[PDB]
């Protein structure tokens, strides 16, 4: 079930994924274990495959849309409106327009433009407000709004009769302290009474994603949970009524997918100097951080190298690559075999924020995706 | 100097060229006024990110700046262009990518040919 399609794929070019969707049923099964109050909706935007969605579907969870192709995507999969909330943090007028027009009514903002342009295109739409959380990984532009913010925005809200149903935030990926959650939830709650003052009546709680798609990260995915649900049932009790929903990306996606990328060119580096006298070697392969590594310029990600043909001694070895930028360096340092022009090497771990671009003109690579006997079965018990 | 457009949240002029030079001001409420140097060329607009850390309000400025690509210049696309040689080139690229743009092949037709720089880009729907 592993790398046995992968393997009848290279006996008989072009870098493929090979995708489990039973991995994803396992995802889905323990977010229920771990998070029994959360509803997930599925952040499109990381991986918007037809497959991915339609499980995710089958399976009943929520749609993190960003825009109105993926808008258009989940509701012609068949699901309704009420599972799609609409969390672009810069979103146009078209887009606004496109969502009141196709009765998609969860939307969020975070500031006076973004509301002021609800109220333009979207009335009678359910606002949540998007508060910003503690930025220790960071980014170059504060998103969310801050407490005080918070309230003139409420203020500014009812002043234009525009409905606030709940506050969302967004943690990120780049969290390494669950605490983090903490804070933004008691932060939420604060925003939650505001709106009580304000004659809004909040019942929506949306907690983001950020939440680790595989268990090669530091702080796991059940030691934030663990630290998430006591703080849910301090700030936003069950009995409150209160709804609360999650926007998980990489945690559905990441582990399910593994990249297979071909050697298209090799070169031989040897250092003299008197006094190393080190040979090294460089691989190019055809794919690289233009394509489905982005994380490599994004995160400064370190990806591992993995033999598809396991056997030798081991030289210095890097990867890059096929545009020649000077970017475009896919590992560092890693120590391999010597390998050859139309070997192949395959890359765990790499269904976050790769696949899909159609603006580079570089087509989408070939998926295959594969279901045991049992985890069809489970998945024809959702369906 | 040729007064281009202006808003309640913008005051555009141009600068005299062959493709068209667009200072784009953008002035938010209880917000400091913030300069944008863009180019408008091929039906697309080219805004240079200057050295240093983004001003406070640039989320807002960006919102309001796009909506005037797409409305008033009728884009197809808008480009983020700066330094490639930056300590924050990463945190530039996230940041972008989260409002909606993406990493430009180096070589693309509607880039200009500068490997000192990095380019994302945002297509409209
Ligand atoms: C980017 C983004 C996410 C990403 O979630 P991940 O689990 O980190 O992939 C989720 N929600 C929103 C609103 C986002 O903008
Ligand atoms: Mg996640």
């Amino acid at each position: 079930t592993a790398k046995d399609i992968l393997d009848q794929k290279i006996n008989e070019k072009d870098a493929f994924y090979v995708a489990d969707l039973g991995d994803i049923l396992k995802k889905h099964l323990r977010w229920l274990k771990a998070l029994p109050r959360v509803t997930p909706f599925y952040a499109v935007k990381c991986n918007d495959s037809k497959a991915i969605v339609k499980t995710l579907a089958a399976t009943g969870t929520g749609f993190d849309c960003a825009s109105k192709t993926e808008i258009q995507l989940v509701q012609s999969l068949g699901v309704p409106p009420e599972r799609i909330i609409y969390a672009n943090p810069c979103k146009q007028v078209s887009q606004i327009k496109y969502a009141a027009n196709n009765g998609v009514q969860m939307m969020t903002f975070d500031s006076e433009v973004e509301l002021m342009k609800v109220a333009r295109a979207h009335p009678k739409a359910k606002l949540v407000l998007r508060i910003a959380t503690d930025d220790s990984c960071r980014l170059s532009v504060k998103f969310g709004a801050t407490l005080r913010t918070s309230r003139l925005l409420l203020e500014r809200a009812k002043e234009l009769n525009i409905d606030v149903v709940g506050v969302s935030f967004h943690v990120g990926s780049g969290c390494t302290d669950p605490e983090t959650f903490v804070q933004a939830i008691s932060d939420a709650r604060c925003v939650f009474d505001m709106g009580a003052e304000v004659g809004f009546s909040m019942y929506l709680l949306d907690i983001g994603g950020g939440f680790p798609g595989s268990e090669d990260v530091k702080l796991k995915f059940e030691e934030i949970t663990g630290v998430i649900n006591p703080a849910l049932d301090k700030y936003f009790p069950s009995d409150s009524g209160v709804r609360i929903i999650a926007e998980p990306g990489r945690y559905y996606v990441a582990s399910a997918f593994t990249l297979a990328v071909n050697i298209i060119a090799k070169k031989i580096v040897l250092k003299e100097q008197t006094g190393s006298s080190e040979q090294t070697f460089m691989y190019y392969v055809n794919d690289g951080v233009y394509g489905s590594f982005n994380c490599i310029l994004y995160d400064h990600a370190h990806v591992k190298p993995l033999l598809q043909k396991r056997p030798e001694k081991y030289y210095s070895s890097s990867i890059w690559g096929p545009t020649c930028d000077g970017l475009d360096r896919i590992v560092e340092r890693c120590d391999l075999p010597e390998m050859h022009v139309g070997d192949w090497m395959l890359f765990e771990n790499m269904g976050a924020y790769t696949v899909a671009s159609t603006f580079n003109g570089f087509q989408r690579p070939t998926i295959y995706y594969v279901m045991s006997g049992p985890a069809w079965q489970l998945m024809q018990q959702f369906q | 100097f040729y007064s281009d457009d202006r808003l309640n949240v913008t005051e555009e002029l141009t600068s005299n060229d062959k493709t068209r030079i667009l200072n784009v001001q953008s002035r938010l409420t209880d917000a400091k006024r913030i300069n944008w140097r863009t180019v408008l060329s091929g039906g697309s607009l080219y805004i240079e990110i200057p050295g240093g850390a983004l001003p406070e309000g640039s989320k807002d400025s960006f919102a309001v700046l796009l909506e005037f690509a797409e409305e008033q210049l009728r884009a197809d696309h808008v480009f983020i262009c700066f330094h490639k040689n930056r300590e924050d080139r990463a945190a530039l690229l996230r940041t972008f990518s989260f409002l909606g743009f993406e990493i430009v092949r180096p070589g693309h037709p509607l880039v200009p040919k500068r490997p000192d720089a990095c380019f994302m880009a945002y297509t409209f729907e």
